[PDB]
């Protein structure tokens, strides 16, 4: 595979690792989610353009649409946590155990 | 009843059960062979339908 | 929440699952998963509580990670095959990533951690949907790609799921957490036979769905979320706790109850493929699930606990809400063992 | 009666929405009730984006135009007069 | 200039490391901005003008609403940068080192197999020699969404409407 | 008029295998005659029917 594919896959891996490794804020986790979505968009777009899969050129746009839908979901959950706790700190999500 | 009634019933039951056992072994072997080869009506995992291919003049001559 | 809006959200969850179970394109399967998550989050948060918000956030995070991994696997499979159809995946790395994503969606251990928390956070009405309907789409996807599934990874996940579900269920006094761990164990049981025979997975899924529907509807009919609160139900309504004991015995996998059907058929299919250690270990580990079910049966019906004085007023009133499917779900989950040869209809 | 009161009240309090629904409503109904939508379709088909690949002549194609500009074949004379 | 795409992809990875180390979300915002712009550049270089401009435009608008929230929810009295916490700086340095190591291994060693098999030649090689004619093939394929992809349009529209409904239901208390 | 599809009268033979395709694999055997009931019903353990 070309090195650009390697770089994009590595970017997706880094974003996934970042999302899996929270520090304090829930906003940064949503940032890592959006980064993974962007990396997947770039990967799919390069694949479709390279193979001239004309009818599949609409796939990245749909991916982007559902990506920002998930982003809006995350933002709404973020505001509710902040309203219920004052901060978006991931440590406040502690009532539910095990 | 007579002692022969149970005798004949036992013979019929033994015949049926032996046929069942032989059929079960046969079914196991048949299923194993069909899964290993995929040349029978079972384990026919689907493939791409060739009716989707567009056999029409494209843009580039080399298709 | 407006009832019209709630019905639209429920229909959107169902339409997402039907899109996953109906499409032939990977992009549409991922779209159905996304719609399921989008319409499931507010359904999780129908009753606004901080615990409900926490459950919704955790579920959203887990399902988002799983969907990202699934889409990455789809993209890699397209890259190495140029195919979008749901078929024999042509890349081992993509297959592994997709398996991890689908296990995370199902809650198979070690991706089990969110299930006890999200189940406890949400109400019984939402918990029933989460533990029954939300298992259809990933299981269907796994059944469609069972040929390409690496048997070792799936079997390890199934065995770990059973072990962890049993162990987690023993230390739980909250009914919802017990149900979540039992669900984890049963999901492990279902996914054990995926590489061998998917019709047994479908049978186990149907039996588990019936049993969990019966249990959750009985809990709703008793309005009980803890062992102590459920214990009082013997005084007001002994029929409910007796049926709950019967359903718990069925969930334990004790013959002649219906819960013996899936384990029996799974052991049969796994022994047909010369696997004798794994089904034996699974059967032995089911005893932990049977243990906590029996403990609940003691606290609920087999033994009577102290009630409170105020139950005298509750004795006079009769339940208004009527779940029409509860008797059928109880019967199908307890007395269907004489009907196993009906397995062929699932083929 | 009630419709006239509603429309007069609508255009007196929120005239912006009245225009938008009227304009939006026309954009859905008018295209169906038009004789030029078919012409719009024909124009798009008429435009030769890709090469018109010829077909082998077997001798039994009466209407297929084996020619530079002889009469057989489709004609764009309708578009010229449009 | 024969490796423009590779340079842009390296900057993509750099930005991903930048917002993956989790600085203040404000700084993660510009990290994602840089990553999106460079990805748009890559897609433009591969012929995806509309697609690259589309990711650029959408993420540019999306990160703005994130910035609005960073100042409303994730606002720390002392917002942290990549050189403010040893954890954040460690993550940033580790990501940069990983990227540099993999780039060096891929370049100096032509054939590299970390998980997949990557070839060290330039990305220009894989390009096709065909002629699209009077077409923007990406644009035509994308515009086929309204003619071929009616089902996709229906499902996406329904999902967006249900998304609006879900947002309103979630943010109501 | 320059965009119309025309007939070309050539003499070169029409290619028999333009794709240079291999021999298509033999299809699986296709079904059989009428159905009859299972020998002894469902042969599942102790079930006689």
């Amino acid at each position: 595979m070309p090195l650009v594919y390697m770089n994009i896959i590595m970017a997706f891996a880094i974003a996934l690792a970042g999302l899996l490794m929270y520090r304090s804020h829930l906003m940064s986790s949503l940032l890592c989610l959006e980064g993974m979505m962007l990396s997947l968009f770039i990967m799919s777009t390069l694949i479709i353009l390279n193979t001239h899969f004309t009818l599949a050129n609409m796939m990245p746009i749909i991916l982007l649409v559902f990506a920002a839908c998930e982003a809006a979901l995350g933002l709404s959950l973020l505001v509710m946590v902040s309203n219920t706790y004052g901060t978006d700190y991931v440590q406040n999500l502690n009532l539910l155990q095990c | 009843d007579g002692p022969e009634k149970n005798y004949e019933k036992t013979m019929a039951i033994l015949q049926i059960e032996a046929e069942k056992a032989e059929l079960r072994l046969k079914e196991l072997e048949v299923r194993r062979l069909m899964r290993a080869r995929g040349d029978g009506p079972w384990y026919q995992y689907p493939t791409i339908d060739k009716a989707l291919i567009d056999h029409s003049p494209k843009t580039t001559p080399d298709n | 929440m407006n009832p019209i809006i709630y019905t639209t959200l429920i229909m959107t969850v169902m339409s997402g699952t039907m899109l996953v179970m109906i499409s032939s394109h990977w992009l549409l399967i991922w779209i159905g998963f996304e719609m399921n998550l989008l319409a499931m989050i507010p359904v999780l948060m129908k009753n606004f509580n901080p615990r409900a918000t926490e459950a919704a956030t955790k579920y959203f995070l887990t399902q988002a990670t799983a969907s990202m991994m699934l889409m990455m696997a789809i993209i890699i499979n397209l890259l190495y095959s140029g195919q979008w159809t749901i078929t024999k995946m042509f890349n081992p790395v993509a297959m592994t990533m997709m398996t991890m994503a689908l296990a995370m969606k199902l809650g198979l251990s070690p991706f089990h951690f969110w299930v006890p928390e999200v189940t406890q956070g949400i109400s019984l009405q939402a918990g029933l949907l989460l533990l029954t309907w939300q298992k259809l789409a990933p299981l269907s996807v796994l059944c469609q790609i069972s040929q390409s599934i690496n048997p070792n990874l799936m079997l390890t996940m199934a065995m770990l799921s059973i072990l962890i579900g049993g162990w987690g269920g023993l230390n739980q006094t909250q009914l919802r957490k017990i149900m979540a761990y039992s669900s984890i164990a049963h999901m492990g049981w279902m996914t054990a036979v995926l590489p061998y025979n998917t019709t047994m997975t479908i049978l186990n899924l149907l039996i588990y769905i019936t049993m969990t529907l019966a249990m959750f509807m009985l809990l709703i009919h008793s309005s009980a979320t803890t062992t102590l609160s459920l214990s009082h139900t013997w005084n007001k309504m002994p029929v409910i706790t007796s049926l709950m004991m019967v359903t718990l015995l069925s969930m334990g996998g004790l013959p002649p109850l219906s819960g013996f059907m899936p384990k029996w058929m799974i052991i049969q299919e796994m022994t047909k493929n010369e696997s004798i250690i794994m089904p034996t270990l699974m059967a032995m580990t089911a005893l932990l699930n049977l243990y906590f079910y029996m403990r609940l049966a003691y606290s609920s019906s087999l033994t009577m606990f102290p009630s409170t004085n105020n139950m005298k007023m509750k004795w006079q009133f009769e339940h208004t809400k009527q779940m029409k499917l509860l008797p059928t779900m109880i019967v199908l989950s307890t007395l269907v063992l004489p009907m196993t040869p009906a397995l062929s209809s699932l083929n | 009666g009630r419709i006239a009161s509603f429309l007069k009240n609508a255009w007196a309090k929120e005239p912006v929405l009245v225009a938008s629904f009227a304009i939006g409503g026309l954009a859905i109904i008018l295209p169906s009730l038009s004789p030029y939508t078919n012409y719009a379709i024909r124009i798009n088909r008429a435009t030769p984006y890709n090469y018109p690949v010829p077909l082998r002549d077997d001798g039994n194609m009466p209407d297929v135009p084996s020619h530079p500009q002889d009469p057989q074949g489709p004609s764009l004379e309708w578009l010229k007069n449009l | 200039t024969m490796y423009i795409a590779f340079i842009l992809s390296t900057i993509f990875v750099i930005g991903f490391v930048g917002f993956s180390s989790k600085p203040s979300p404000i700084y993660g915002g510009l990290g994602l901005i840089v990553s999106g712009g460079v990805g748009c550049g890559i897609v433009l270089n591969f012929g995806g003008s509309f697609l690259g401009l589309m990711v650029f435009l959408i993420y540019l608008g999306g990160m703005l609403v994130v910035f609005g929230y960073t100042t409303a929810m994730a606002t720390e009295m002392y917002p942290e940068v990549w050189v403010s916490n040893k954890t954040v700086f460690g993550a940033f340095v580790s990501g940069l080192m990983m990227e540099f190591c993999m780039v060096y291994y891929a370049l100096k060693e032509e054939e590299v197999e970390i998980i997949f098999k990557f070839n060290g030649l330039g990305d220009w090689v894989i390009y096709d020699t065909g002629d699209s004619g009077f077409f923007s093939e990406e644009a035509m394929g994308i515009a086929a969404l309204y003619s071929y992809g009616t089902w996709l349009v229906i499902v996406t529209g329904w999902s967006l409407l249900i998304g609006v409904v879900v947002i309103m239901e979630i943010t109501r208390g | 008029e320059l965009s119309k599809v025309t007939k070309v009268k050539t003499d070169r033979p029409l290619p028999e295998n333009p794709y240079h395709s291999r021999a298509r694999p033999e299809p699986n055997p296709e079904a059989e005659g009428d159905l009859k009931p299972a020998k002894h019903g469902s042969r599942l353990f102790f079930w006689t029917m």
